[PDB]
């Protein structure tokens, strides 16, 4: 906050959402819960110039988790050269890939 | 990074209980009040170790441990578990509410016949403890070493050194 | 208005940009500017007249497609590491996509073009709200994410506002069109220092602030609103008029007065930052404003022009309002050169 | 990343184009106004179900309530300039040239 | 800049360590203008509302003289404070990092070539 | 007191809709904060598992938490039972 | 800023018709942007008439362009001076001209000539130094 | 197919917003964008959040909208524009067929669009998480914090809601 | 899917039985934005049912019955200052 | 299936991280026929 009221009265008024790793309704996870709660960790009390620097691999695998770009890019290998290896015969699904 | 390690699918293969959900749900209270040791045990390693292919064995007990509760009641008064869980499977939601008096009827063997008793209200929603043998893992999360925090200040709060010392502003 | 309904009117968006200077979350943020807007067009028609009811439209359809594209710049952000909190951004498109629509909240780049007309239909009252208290609420965003600012990105939009605030300034007739034109001028001199130190930013903001409010009351004391209009008042109230030379000087920025309190600051601070040709187009450019404030303090206090025979009736009647913090916002908006350290006090 | 978010984002950028081009009517822009919060309805909704963010729930409802309270004035702004020039037309507005 | 340093209570116009710092003087040629500023407020405020100037009010113009000393002399402890904790964290970095600020080594002006060059 | 009386009569002459409206809204904001109920919905609110019951590792010196889910030791929910 | 970086990766004088070909790239750019701001905010008639005015400004920034990349680069090798503004200063003149040529005036041109020739030395003046004219926050 | 059915919701959602953008007669462009809203209901649908869709079919389809074509029924000049008339808006509904045709095309191709925000051409169902959500709805148990964690959000909303009631009688009052 | 196909066959009925029908033979805008606030006010209490079941729903009473008031406040307002006695 | 390409790890690691990360339907599924996918994913969704 440019002025931190939020602190100074000691009462919370949107710190509550700001995370997905705080107190949830019936304690449910924010599916990412696991990864943030290391990156946040990693970044206390350590300044934002400096948390972007040593505190990356932390934030990349949470991105990964969060925005889940390459897992999928992965998994669209996975599929573009399973088609094409299937249309000219050279592969052949077992039976558990179906029923 | 690296190959992500999965267990073969030999350990893998294990007897999988072979009975639908109406069954399974008109006797939950009796096997969850009587064959819940395994279950704690399981139970625990799946939130302490957070990671499935740790507890797998346990898993296998789990299952394991059912068959024997169902083992059980089988060689005992299975006619009238057939007369339960069919008006128990005849309920859109499953409620135990309509399904009474066949209720009583399996409750009446298993008392004195097996000699279990149905939970009350509250005792499976109970938190329990599990006394177990695996450690406490070291870290569940599998947390890497923390950046070193910057060190903080420290010293008397002595004046500023000639003043202000902006441009020709003396103090 | 019924006093006390344009009382809460008037202090909703009191309390609007006070939630922004004070939240923490993204959306409370969207939401102060909310009550902000939500607020702002009721006063900008208090007087219902043709000029207003176009100076309303033009304003919420700036403001109010402003505070859309700012949205999406949270939802980005959003989409990209799903942190609510305000902090540097974490994405390119994000940070660029906010930048310009905190931009068209403030106005100071191409989006300007309303800031002129909004001003000049609404009431000189309800005119010194918007050109003061409307701009803390973007500008408490902007100080907060300045470390992710792209420094390409605000200089540019700082100099275009500067010299589309220095140009058209000299030709601009209605003193409300001028004030707005130089607020404009003004309010590219912080912007450009935002991405270096925003205490500077504060203090350019402080120091204009005194100063408008010194230049907007005066004027609503003399009940003009145009040039010719304003150069009658030497005969009525000549006192008024020489108060208002010395604020058109300081405002100019000429020392020792409190207007070469910000662009020195500035100029150093930049400096320190070697961009050095960036502050000489500024100061440089800074006298165009300075020309038209010649223009209406040579037509306003040092040349006396005619007058009319009916304004003799003017002199038989005394003032009625009080105008308040009027005698304390002159006297701090030109004589506080001297106490230039204490901009450590905003830090 | 999705298609149907991209489908989305445009969704905002031909919402955008929309609402600054103009043709002649203020009640369009209005519309375009709205879709501008439509796409963020749905995009906000999209990522927020998506990962599970439970208190992240409240800005959906959040979000529309207060762009609604744009069309209260929106709404309100138009018919003014209605009452007064008549048809709504952009080109109608331009009292304030000066 | 500030802004975050370890220990930040906000809204604090005078955080504890301000204590400790030679309280301004009410001599203070700092302090005395805003007493001459309080004095043209004054001035002001009786030429703007048709009064006679000096002589108009002096009760007016004390309050203005007091309420510009007293909330100038609360802004000094302010300015000293911010100021010397400026240079207060400033002096201990240096010790933390030396080799960041390597000392230079003495080498007087009869060692040290400066070029001559002739001035016509 | 007669004044008041009066204005209420008058108000229940003309206006019999609002006064009901008044009297309802203005008793349904106050029994609930004197209710000798409200703290049972509450107890019944915490009472109800939707999340499992996770257990913990024993470790000695704790004897209210039951080693057993049917033991006796534990919170209990008998007041639900009869109310 | 590929486009921008094509005036740069080339030297200086050499390889005349590649900066001629980025110069003038770079001049019709610009002209692109100021012609489209035209039609905006002062809208022609038709849409004939928008092409007309953009034909007219982007001819004219191109011109500068080209002639200021071809001016700068023959004069550069010619003279055998890599480094020194005067390559640049006769090419902001040879665009001031260009445009006084454009617009058919003697005293724009050779205002243009004084303030482009002034720029364009200042311009270079920059690149043999570290002149910043958006120079990140050091500090 | 099937399951390429939020892709093809989103699809129609995009070329409903064509409808609207390229600004037809009001009447007209709000049944675009009414079709256009309840299209985009669907994906959030298909996404769950039933309740977040539901507000779009009521209290922004059949609420924010009914009273937008309504102020355009009683407003707007007697020759109100069919779709095709001016030849613009029908060149800007073509203009909007051109942008998802090729980006449409580019993503089932070469699955790399990067334009702006660099997104890969994937199906719909390959983002969707796993997990059972017990006996609560996420977006149910999520929003119905309101009254139990939404403390802040409750008091500046109804606040500006009534003064956006105030403000809009201020505005209609006609001094 | 069945929620699609449900509706998908209403169309057509609709369709169907329409083509055999066609081949074979400021007050006004104040109740509509009046309308419009309440029924955004009224989206808020909308989440009620589930949020009745909160452990908190001591804060719940508070503010729950807030938005109820605010409801009322809103109208309040605009039946004292003429409001619902529409422009006639 | 990727014996073939040249480079490729089997089984390589998403994450940096050597926790076991929750596997999201995509990987799992996947490579099952479009009936399976279809009465898995949307299937809560559109089971009336
Ligand atoms: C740093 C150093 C510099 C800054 C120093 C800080 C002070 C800055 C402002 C100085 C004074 C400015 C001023 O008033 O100039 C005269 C100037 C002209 O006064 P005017 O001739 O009376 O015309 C104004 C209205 O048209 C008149 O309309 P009216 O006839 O209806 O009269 C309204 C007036 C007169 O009073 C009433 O009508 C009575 C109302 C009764 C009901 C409410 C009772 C309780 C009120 C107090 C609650 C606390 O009351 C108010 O305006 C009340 C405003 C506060 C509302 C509080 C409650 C919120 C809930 O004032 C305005 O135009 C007011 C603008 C809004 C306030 C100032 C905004 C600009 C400055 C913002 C930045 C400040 C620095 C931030 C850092
Ligand atoms: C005015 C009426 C609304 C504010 C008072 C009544 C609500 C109090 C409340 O819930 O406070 C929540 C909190 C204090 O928390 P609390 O202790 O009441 O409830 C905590 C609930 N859990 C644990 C689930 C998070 O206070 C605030 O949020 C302050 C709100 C603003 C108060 C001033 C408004 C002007
Ligand atoms: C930084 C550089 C300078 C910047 C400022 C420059 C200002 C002037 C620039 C030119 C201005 C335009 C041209 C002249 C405009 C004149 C305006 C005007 O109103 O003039 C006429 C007017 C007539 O005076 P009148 O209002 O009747 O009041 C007389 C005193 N009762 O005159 C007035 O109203 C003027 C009244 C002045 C009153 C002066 C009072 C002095 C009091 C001194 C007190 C000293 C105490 C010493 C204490 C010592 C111990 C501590
Ligand atoms: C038990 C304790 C309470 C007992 C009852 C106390 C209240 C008595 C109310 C008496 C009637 C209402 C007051 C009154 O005199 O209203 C006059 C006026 C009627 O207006 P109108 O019908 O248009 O007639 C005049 C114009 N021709 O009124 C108006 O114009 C304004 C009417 C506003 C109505 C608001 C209704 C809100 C919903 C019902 C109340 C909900 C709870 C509110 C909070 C109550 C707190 C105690
Ligand atoms: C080595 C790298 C560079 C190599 C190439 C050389 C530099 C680029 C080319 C020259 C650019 C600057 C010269 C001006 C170009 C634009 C000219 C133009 O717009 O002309 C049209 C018009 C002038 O005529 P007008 O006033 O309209 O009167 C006739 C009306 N019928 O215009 C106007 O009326 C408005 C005034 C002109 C437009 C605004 C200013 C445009 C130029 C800004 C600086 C551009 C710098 C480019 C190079 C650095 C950045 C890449
Ligand atoms: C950054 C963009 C700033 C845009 C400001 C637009 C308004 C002020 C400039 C203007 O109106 O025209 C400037 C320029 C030249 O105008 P020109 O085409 O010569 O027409 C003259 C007769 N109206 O016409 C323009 O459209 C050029 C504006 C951008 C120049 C760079
Ligand atoms: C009426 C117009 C002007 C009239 C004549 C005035 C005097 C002519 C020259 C004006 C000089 C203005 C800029 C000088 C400010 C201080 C600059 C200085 O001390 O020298 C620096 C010179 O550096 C500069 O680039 C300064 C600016 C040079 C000139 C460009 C801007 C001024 C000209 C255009 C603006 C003024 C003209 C009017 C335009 C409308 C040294 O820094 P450096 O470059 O060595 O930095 C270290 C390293 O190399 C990284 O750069």
């Amino acid at each position: 906050p440019f002025f931190d009221v939020q602190k100074r009265l000691g009462l919370d008024l949107d710190r509550w959402m700001t995370i997905q790793s705080a107190e949830q309704p019936h304690k449910i996870p924010g599916r990412c819960h696991a990864f943030e709660k290391e990156w946040i960790e990693c970044a206390h009390g350590i300044g934002g110039i400096r948390a972007e620097k040593e505190c990356k691999i932390e934030f990349d695998d949470f991105v990964e988790c969060l925005l889940r770009q390459k897992t999928m890019k992965r998994l669209s290998a996975i599929k573009r050269q399973r088609d094409k290896l299937i249309k000219e015969g050279k592969y052949t699904p077992p039976p558990h890939h179906l029923g | 990074p690296g190959i992500v390690e999965l267990p073969t699918l030999e350990d893998l293969k294990v007897q999988e209980v072979k009975v639908s959900s109406s069954v399974l749900k008109a006797a939950a209270h009796h096997y969850g009040a009587q064959c819940d040791k395994p279950n704690k045990e399981f139970m625990l390693c799946r939130w302490e170790e957070k990671d499935p292919r740790r507890c797998l064995e346990e898993g296998k007990l789990v299952n394991q441990c059912a068959l024997d509760f169902f083992r059980q009641i089988k060689r005992h008064c299975a006619e009238p578990f057939t007369e339960y869980w069919t008006c128990i499977d005849y309920s859109g939601l499953q409620l135990f509410r309509h399904c009474r008096k066949q209720q009583a009827k399996f409750d009446e063997c298993v008392l004195d016949k097996l000699g279990w008793v149905r939970p009350d209200l509250g005792e499976l929603s109970k938190v329990t403890k599990v006394k177990t043998d695996r450690p406490l893992p070291e870290n569940p999360y599998h947390s890497r070493a923390r950046p070193e925090p910057n060190p903080e200040a420290e010293g008397d709060l002595k004046p500023a050194k000639h003043g202000s010392r902006l441009f020709f502003w003396t103090m | 208005m019924n006093p006390i309904i344009y009382t809460t009117l008037i202090m909703t968006v009191m309390s609007g940009t006070m939630l922004v200077m004070i939240s923490s979350h993204w959306l409370l943020i969207w939401i102060g500017f909310e009550m902000n807007l939500l607020a702002m067009i009721p006063v900008l028609m208090k007087n219902f007249n043709p000029r207003a009811t176009e100076a309303a439209t033009k304003y919420f359809l700036t403001q109010a497609t402003a505070s859309m594209m700012l949205m999406m710049a949270i939802i980005i952000n959003l989409l990209y590491s799903g942190q609510w909190t305000i902090t540097k951004m974490f994405n390119p498109v994000a940070m660029t996509m906010m930048t310009m629509a905190l931009a068209m909240k403030l106005g100071l780049s191409p989006f300007h073009f309303w800031v002129p007309e909004v001003t000049q239909g609404i009431s000189l009252q309800a005119g010194l709200l918007l050109l003061t208290w409307q701009k803390l609420a973007p500008l408490s965003v902007l100080c907060q994410i300045s470390q992710s600012i792209n420094p390409n990105l605000m200089l540019t939009m700082a100099m275009l506002s500067i010299l589309i605030g220095g140009w058209g300034g000299l030709n601009q007739t209605q003193l409300r069109k001028i004030m707005a034109y130089s607020s404009i001028a003004h309010m590219g001199w912080m912007t450009a220092v935002l991405p270096y130190n925003t205490t500077m930013t504060i203090l350019n903001l402080l120091i204009y602030i005194t100063m408008t409010l010194a230049m907007f009351m005066l004027l609503i004391h003399s009940s003009a609103t145009t040039t010719l209009s304003l150069s009658h008042t030497w005969n009525k109230m000549p006192v008024i008029t020489s108060l208002m030379m010395v604020t058109l000087l300081s405002m100019g920025g000429l020392p020792p007065l409190s207007g070469f309190m910000p662009k020195w600051m500035i100029i150093q601070e930049m400096t320190k930052n070697e961009s050095i040709i960036m502050p000489t187009l500024m100061a440089m450019t800074a006298l165009l404003n300075l020309y038209f404030y010649m223009r209406l303090a040579y037509s306003s206090s040092l040349t006396m022009f005619p007058s009319t025979n009916n304004m003799k009736m003017k002199w038989q009647f005394e003032h009625t309002k009080q105008m308040k913090l009027l005698p304390t916002m002159i006297v701090l908006s030109t004589l506080v050169l001297p106490m230039t350290p204490a901009l450590s006090s905003l830090n | 990343m999705p298609l149907v978010y991209m489908n989305i984002i445009m969704a905002f950028a031909i919402a955008l184009a929309g609402l600054l081009m103009y043709r002649s009517h203020l009640m369009s822009s209005l519309l375009c106004l709205e879709g501008m919060m439509l796409s963020l309805f749905i995009m906000s909704t999209l990522i927020i179900l998506n990962t599970h963010f439970t208190l992240a729930n409240m800005m959906p409802i959040i979000l529309l309530v207060f762009a609604a309270c744009e069309a209260a004035l929106g709404l309100s702004l138009l018919v003014m300039v209605s009452n007064t020039y008549g048809t709504d037309y952009v080109q109608n507005l331009n009292l304030l040239q000066c | 800049m500030m802004s975050g340093r370890p220990g930040r209570v906000p809204l604090q116009f005078l955080p504890n360590e301000a204590r400790s710092l030679p309280p301004p003087k009410l001599t203070d040629p700092r302090l005395v203008y805003m007493g001459f500023l309080g004095y043209c407020s004054g001035l002001i405020d009786n030429a703007i509302r048709r009064r006679p100037v000096v002589s108009a009010g002096l009760h007016r113009q004390l309050l203005y003289v007091t309420s510009f000393v007293f909330f100038g002399y609360y802004l000094l402890k302010r300015q000293d404070y911010m100021y010397a904790l400026r240079d207060h964290d400033m002096f201990a970095y240096v010790k933390s990092h030396p080799e960041d600020f390597p000392e230079k080594d003495k080498k007087t002006y009869g060692e040290i070539l400066e070029e001559f060059h002739p001035v016509r | 007191a007669g004044r008041i009386a009066s204005f209420l009569k008058n108000a229940w002459a003309k206006e019999p809709v609002l006064v009901a409206s008044f009297a309802i809204g203005g008793l349904a904001i106050i029994l609930p904060s004197l209710s000798p109920y409200t703290n049972y919905a509450i107890r019944i609110n915490r009472a109800t598992p939707y999340n499992y019951p996770v257990p913990l590792r024993d470790d000695g010196n704790m004897p209210d938490v039951p080693s057993h889910p049917q033991d006796p030791q534990g919170p209990s929910l008998e007041w639900l039972k009869n109310l | 800023k590929t486009l921008l970086h094509k005036y740069s990766d080339i030297p200086e004088g050499t390889e005349c018709h590649r900066k001629a070909y980025a110069s003038t790239s770079i001049g019709g750019a610009t002209g692109l942007i100021v012609s489209a701001y035209s039609i905006a905010l002062k809208p022609p008639a038709s849409f004939l008439e928008g092409v007309a005015r953009t034909g007219r400004y982007t001819f004219t920034s191109a011109a500068i362009g080209a002639i200021f990349g071809l001016t700068s680069c023959i004069s550069a090798q010619v003279r055998e001076k890599p480094d020194d503004p005067l390559n640049y200063f006769i090419g902001g003149c040879a665009g001031g001209l260009t445009l006084g040529a454009r617009t058919r005036s003697y005293g724009i041109g050779a205002a243009a000539c004084a303030y482009m020739g002034l720029t364009a030395a200042l311009v270079k003046m920059g690149q043999l130094e570290g002149w910043q004219v958006f120079a990140e926050p050091k500090v | 197919m099937t399951m390429y059915i939020a892709f093809i919701l989103s699809t129609i959602f995009v070329i409903g917003f064509v409808g609207f953008s390229s600004k037809p007669s009001p009447i007209y462009g709000g049944l675009g964008l009414i079709v256009s809203g309840g299209v985009g209901c669907g994906i959030v649908l298909n996404f769950g959040g039933s309740f977040l869709g539901l507000m779009v079919f009521l209290i922004y389809l059949g609420g924010m909208l009914v009273v937008f074509g309504y102020t355009t029924a009683m407003a707007t000049e007697m020759y109100p524009e069919v779709w095709v008339s001016n030849k613009t808006v029908f060149g800007a509904f073509v203009s909007g067929l051109m942008m998802e045709f090729c980006m449409v095309y580019y993503a089932l191709k070469e699955e790399e669009v990067e334009i702006i925000f660099k997104f890969n051409g994937l199906g719909d169902w390959v983002i969707y998480d796993t997990g059972d959500s017990g006996f609560f709805s996420e977006e149910a148990m999520g929003i119905a914090a309101l009254y139990s964690y939404g403390t802040w959000l409750v008091i500046v909303t109804g606040w500006s809601l009534l003064i956006g009631v105030v403000v809009i009688m201020e505005i209609t009052r006609g001094n | 899917m069945n929620i699609m196909l449900t509706l998908l066959t209403n169309v057509t009925l609709a369709s169907l039985l329409v083509l055999i029908a066609f081949w074979l033979p400021m007050k006004f805008f104040l109740v509509a934005i009046t309308f419009l606030l309440f029924d955004l006010e009224i989206a808020l209490l909308l989440p009620l049912p589930w949020a009745s079941q909160t452990n908190n729903l001591k804060t719940m009473l508070t503010m729950a019955l807030f938005l109820l008031i605010l409801l009322a406040a809103s109208l309040a307002y605009e039946w004292t200052q003429k409001g619902l006695e529409w422009a006639e | 299936i990727m014996k073939d390409v040249p480079d490729w790890k089997v089984g390589e690691s998403v994450f940096h991280t050597t926790r076991w990360v929750t596997p999201m339907m995509g990987e799992l599924y996947g490579l099952r026929t479009n009936e399976e996918i279809l009465s898995a994913t949307y299937g809560f969704i559109w089971y009336t």
